[PDB]
């Protein structure tokens, strides 16, 4: 008998292609989730920095009423 | 059979040269790299504990 080594019935498929997800996002609406998150962050500086001016000239009239 | 490579050319639609601002302004392939290469950090790392842990061999 022989005992070699042979493909046994032919082998299954061998992949070699490339592959890229290309993803993503549609990357101009990734542009509106930046400007999104910047005036997002604008209109909340805009309203502490506001309201800390308010505290500020509070502490202006503290010096101001203590001073003489 | 010859398959050459590099013969595309750049594409004056709105989207594509909007993608090709994308990639360069926004850094998003350098982030693709780095989600490649945590992809092979929680992996497991095919080391051996070498003196307790010989090679593989052949007779």
């Amino acid at each position: 008998v022989k005992q070699d080594m042979p493909p046994v019935g032919g082998y299954g498929p061998i992949d070699y292609k490339r592959n890229l997800p290309r993803r993503g996002l549609s990357g101009y609406s990734m542009f509106a989730v930046g400007i999104g998150a910047l005036l997002f962050g604008y209109w909340s500086m805009m309203r502490w920095n506001r309201e800390r001016r308010r505290l500020q000239i509070e502490d202006f009239e503290a010096r101001i009423a203590l001073m003489p | 059979t010859y398959k050459y490579v590099n013969l595309r050319e750049p594409s004056m639609d709105m989207k594509s040269v909007t993608d090709r601002a994308a990639q360069t302004l926004l850094w998003t392939e350098l982030i693709r790299g780095l989600g490649m290469t945590l992809s092979y950090l929680f992996r497991e790392p095919a080391t051996i504990n070498y003196p307790f842990e010989k090679g593989p061999l052949s007779p």
